[PDB]
């Protein structure tokens, strides 16, 4: 008797908002996308950052022989 | 001159870091605590219900 | 040379502080995310209770 | 059934914290780029006064 009861108030909200849980979690999902492009976006970013640095070096070196010259 | 040109970039760069990641700290630091202010009224809502439940074991005996 | 020199206090002004900080904000980040999780097991612990509060509930109602 | 409702738990269990760290991460993530994209320029910037104080030298 109460298990039938008790249960079918549980199959029935446990899939609905089970579901609903599921369908939260795909929203995270295109977050979890979006934060993983920020992520490649941020090393592709500090790399050029770096090739920045020793672009600059390389300004600096041909600043400076042309100076001496 | 090379010397003191090519050791201009840390320098700059370091404290950057330091104006940068800091300022993170401080940031993601009050992080911790503002989940604080979330926890401690759950942990009451936590203790609320915990020992009705039992309570609710007690009006359970009133049956 | 004095540059020399005094371009030398920063780069460990800062590396220094810049090995500071870090080892910190991680492990401070480590340590709330620890927190954070155990959060989880408690707060959602009250309504799955609470969803044996309605057990006895529908208990209550029923027999 | 009720291993439904540890499935349910479970799934509640792992949305939520997932859901709980996604975003945080992501945020911070979120926070990345810019700090990132100003110095992509900022650099970039003060790259042009390294271009910029080359070129009459070298005419001189």
């Amino acid at each position: 008797e109460t298990a039938t009861g008790r249960a079918d108030k549980l199959e029935e909200m446990n899939g609905q908002i089970s579901a609903r849980l599921a369908d939260s979690s795909a929203q995270q999902k295109a977050v979890e996308r979006r934060a993983g492009d920020l992520n490649v976006a941020l090393e592709r970013a500090l790399d050029r950052i770096r090739a920045l640095e020793e672009e600059a070096d390389g300004l600096r070196q041909r600043h400076a022989g042309v100076d001496t010259a | 001159d090379l010397k003191v040109s090519s050791l201009d970039a840390s320098l700059r760069d370091a404290t950057a870091r330091i104006e940068h990641l800091v300022q993170d700290v401080e940031g993601l630091r009050v992080q911790a605590q503002d989940i604080d202010a979330r926890r401690g009224d759950a942990e009451a809502a936590l203790a609320r219900a915990n020992q009705d439940n039992a309570l609710l074991g007690e009006e359970a005996a009133t049956l």
